[PDB]
RNA sequence: UAUUGGAGGUAGAGCACUGUUUGGACGAGGGGGGUUACCGAAUUCAGACAAACUCCGAAUGCCAAUUAAUUU
RNA sequence: CUGGGGCGGUCGCCUCCUAAAAGGUAACGGAGGCGCUCAAAGGUUCCCUCAGAAUGGUUGGAAAUCAUUCAUAGAGUGUAAA
RNA sequence: UCUGGUGACUAUAGCAAGGAGGUCACACCUGUUCCCAUGCCGAACACAGAAGUUAAGCUCCUUAGCGUCGAUGGUAGUCGAACUUACGUUCCGCUAGAGUAGAACGUUGCCAGGC
């Protein structure tokens, strides 16, 4: 008898191990992503002041739809890119959390890349 | 009965003898105790003499507790040598006692017999002593 | 363990000095290194 | 997919009522089974490793990973990192089918008075049991074998303690 | 599974004469003696067993 | 079981404390529920009489300033050489 | 002078002048060593680097500040304002 | 000198680690496959010991300061 | 060099204690190491988590491997020590 | 204050226990044809999906059994000074460790959906 565990804590442990180098300033904010079973969020975070500059999600009404959850990641990439471009942020640093770099997270970063975010 | 004795280092700096006893200042196992009122080294051989004196005066009666142990080794240079050329070999084992340290505890015997046994032990000992009872109140 | 001079295969120059174990590596070791004469990374061999 | 259907049709029915569960999730679902052979005297030889590969390569459908010795054990020549021991885990429909075959082939060659055994337990609900390669490989005969070994089997279940393991063994097992 | 290393298994039909306990499986990819459908169209490699005939507890 | 005490004032030096102790009085503090921390002094002989009267555990009536506090001896410091109480802790219950 | 009795241990190595090299509150220039050590008794903080010999040095000009990290760890930072 | 900040493990204490220790509980391994005394430890209770032990930890010395007073 | 010389020992570098909570600090004071090793035991990227204890078992010198819960890091860190 | 992100505080933050909670989805779950996938499992990783469940994880409420925090008062030690050769004494500052009463079953910035 073994215990199945929630995968968010192991993710968060890797996430702390990865945040030791990853930090967002105002000039270069950090693009975090949070991936769940159904949705993914993403934020533009300034760690030097501890504030969020922009935000996007697959729950968001302006983007919520019926897709394969990878196309949705593509949409969230574009939405966060547009919000950052409106606020005036060009260059960012990509925080992958601890969810590897693949599938939805890879598509999210790529969609942000085609839409202006220089990283 | 004893433990298998071995120390990490065999040649150690000699103990500080100035100050007051750190601990072991109360009778905690037995009913009566022999406490020190001056400070000296007790050399693992005065302990055996004192213990024989006490236990033999009680004729295998009450219990005896030795509250001090000879942890510290001391060295002595061989006879007729000049100063230097290293440190001498281990000569014996000591415990440093300071005023207030309980040296022996006795129980299971009358106050008179205990007082007499601890007097006899005190005479075998290089320290001034005092008879004390289990402190209460 | 022996000293080793790595000579540029292309330039020809003896640019780097290193060490190796003559039993673990009983051959002429090769590695890519910066030849400052040709301003590029070329193969160097233990020569 | 015999005991696969049998779980949701008889076990999730009867065990859910023999022991009360407020929701349907405390239905003790068998997760995986581990079949490590153990240790063979495989220090002057390196071929009975390949025999313990053929077994558990042929009986169950996966080649056993040869785990290496962790520490340098004394007396016998165990070098830290010297290969002794196999291991395979069945989880999916292979796990169900393996258990179904096991409960259909154990008793004939086991010759067990109980049918398998009564209890060999770590006090928590798993076997870590002993075999003498009798019940295994009915599929392939004994004529082509070389040694005699027995695996360290366990039962990984959502159950809690060996008390519940006895109840869950009712699936054509013999406690 | 402990996969990565795996040949071809199958849910074989151990349709023996003793209740036809063809709920079994194995790599016994032999000729289908009885290509039935209530059990798999595989070889009934299980030919003779007492598993369902003589149990020393319940014989 | 009606011991009395005297309110100590602030900043008693080492000399003051040892002059207090060389008499028959000991420093002590009182703390606990229903009151705040107050540092007082009690005569050693009367304390010993009260303790042999009511025992090691016994609700002692302690006279602090004008008010009597139902107090118990939580802890005390003893000097095995020249056997003598050196300080007492009184905790208030009520 | 004695005889055949001799000691087997009169050896030591040269002491390394480790420890703190700058003080809290004093302005330093970039590159100034702040703390020589073995291992990390003190971690680098803001605008402070850690050398190959675990030496902590300033990255920019400014005032040096030793701070706590968590429960039982220390760090040194440099802050730009002058 | 006053005021503030800092680095560090001494005196003292302490036994949380490394080791030395004295009594007492408790169950148990080789052993009188087991009993049973014990013996080697598992786990506890109360007491102690340390330059090369530290869960802790001063006084003072040390470094430096937007800074003040007095001096040279 | 030397608690007179001689005899014995030592002579350069590293770690610890002595060393008096900055640094430094001696004695023929107390303990040990070094005169290398590694083409991966270096760089970087991505993953991973230890020793031990029983609740224990085909071996079972006990403990090889294997199974489950505690395990503050007591393991490991090429090597002496910190 | 709600829920989910994220990050700032020395666990006063944690362990353990008892009890509630349900698509905002948080998780659970269904599978492997799809990238990927694991010296060695769709275990995990990755992917496609949303049919069953609050059971567990997670969130919330209680508790000091545990861990953590912790005075005042006193003591040890000690800067300085005055005596003195005692394993010392006295005065003046500083002032522990242990223990005690007690604190404590978290506070808080930004963002998004809720209200």
């Amino acid at each position: 008898m073994i215990s199945k565990i929630d995968k968010n804590k192991v993710r968060l442990k890797r996430h702390a191990r990865v945040r030791t180098n990853l930090s967002g300033t105002a000039e270069k904010p950090r693009l975090n992503v949070y991936r769940s079973n159904k949705h993914i969020y993403a934020q533009i975070i300034d760690d030097n002041k501890g504030v969020t500059l922009a935000q996007a999600s697959s729950k968001d009404s302006d983007i919520a739809t019926t897709a394969t959850k990878v196309e949705l990641a593509t949409k969230v990439g574009e939405a966060i890119a547009k919000k950052a471009a409106d606020k005036g942020i060009k260059e960012i640093v990509f925080d992958r959390g601890g969810y590897l770099y693949h599938g939805r997270v890879k598509a999210l970063a790529e969609a942000a890349r085609e839409s202006g975010l220089e990283f | 009965m004893l433990l298998p004795k071995r120390v990490k280092y065999r040649r150690q700096h000699r103990p500080k003898t100035t100050g007051r006893s750190k601990g072991g200042n109360y009778v905690t196992f037995g009913e009566f105790g022999l406490q020190a009122t001056t400070t000296s080294w007790i050399t693992s051989r005065q302990i055996e003499s004192a213990r024989i004196a006490m236990t033999r005066y009680m004729k295998r009666g009450g219990k005896v507790w030795i509250k001090i142990f000879p942890h510290t080794p001391y060295t002595k240079k061989p006879l007729e040598v000049r100063m230097g050329a290293g440190k001498g070999a281990v000569e014996g084992w000591i415990a440093v006692v300071k005023p207030g340290r309980i040296l022996f505890e006795v129980a299971g015997v009358s106050e008179e017999v205990a007082r007499e046994a601890l007097r006899l032990a005190s005479h075998k000992l290089p320290v001034k002593t005092k008879f004390v009872k289990r402190e209460e109140l | 363990r022996v000293n080793v001079t790595l000579a540029c295969t292309e330039c020809g120059d003896r640019n780097y000095i290193t060490t190796k174990n003559k039993r673990n590596n009983p051959e002429r070791i090769e590695m890519k290194k910066y030849c400052p004469r040709l301003n590029k990374y070329t193969l160097h061999r233990e020569t | 997919n015999r005991l696969k259907e049998k779980f949701n049709t008889e076990v999730t029915e009867n065990l859910m009522k023999k022991f009360n569960y407020s929701s349907v999730m405390e239905v003790p679902k068998i997760d995986k089974i581990v079949v490590n052979m153990g240790v063979g005297d495989a220090v002057q030889n390196s071929k009975v490793l390949d025999n313990a590969v053929e077994e558990l390569e042929l009986i169950t459908g996966q080649k056993p990973l040869v785990t290496k010795a962790k520490k340098s054990i004394a007396t016998f020549r165990l070098r830290e990192g010297m290969p002794i021991g196999a291991k395979v885990t069945l989880r999916g429909e292979r796990m169900y089918e393996f258990l179904d075959k096991l409960i259909s082939v154990s008793l004939p060659r086991v010759r067990d008075f109980q049918g398998v055994s009564k209890k060999a337990f770590d006090g928590r609900g798993n076997y870590t049991l002993g075999v003498k390669e009798q019940l295994i490989f009915p599929e392939i005969d004994y004529d082509k074998v070389s040694k005699v070994r027995g695996m360290d089997i366990v039962i990984v279940t959502t159950a809690n303690t060996d008390e519940e393991a006895r109840e869950l063994l009712a699936n054509f097992g013999m406690p | 599974m402990k996969q990565g290393i795996h040949p071809e298994y199958h849910q074989v039909i151990f349709l023996d004469t003793t209740t036809n306990f063809k709920f079994l499986s194995g790599s016994t990819k032999t000729s289908s003696e009885m290509m039935e459908w209530e059990d798999g169209k595989e070889y009934p490699v299980i030919r003779l067993d007492i598993s369902s005939d003589s149990h020393p507890f319940y014989t | 079981a009606s011991l009395k005490s005297i309110i100590r004032q602030g900043k008693q030096t080492r000399s003051d404390l040892k002059q207090l102790r060389k008499s028959g009085k000991v420093p002590a503090v009182v703390y606990g529920y229903g009151t705040k921390n107050v540092s007082v002094k009690v005569d050693e002989v009367e304390f010993i009489k009260v303790i042999r009267e009511v025992g090691r555990n016994g609700v002692i009536e302690l006279g602090v300033g004008s008010k009597t506090i139902k107090v118990m001896v939580a802890d005390y410091q003893f000097d095995p050489l020249k056997n003598q109480i050196t300080h007492i802790d009184f905790l208030a219950i009520n | 002078k004695k005889g055949v009795s001799s000691t087997k241990n009169g050896r030591d190595s040269e002491s390394k002048r480790l420890g703190a090299k700058r003080a809290d509150g004093q302005f330093v220039t970039g590159g100034s060593i702040l703390y020589r050590q073995r291992g990390t008794k003190i971690y680098p903080g803001e605008n402070v680097g850690r050398g190959g010999d675990d030496t902590l040095f300033a990255k920019i000009d400014g005032v040096v500040k030793f701070e706590r990290k968590g429960r039982d760890k220390k760090q040194v930072s440099v802050y730009a304002v002058a």
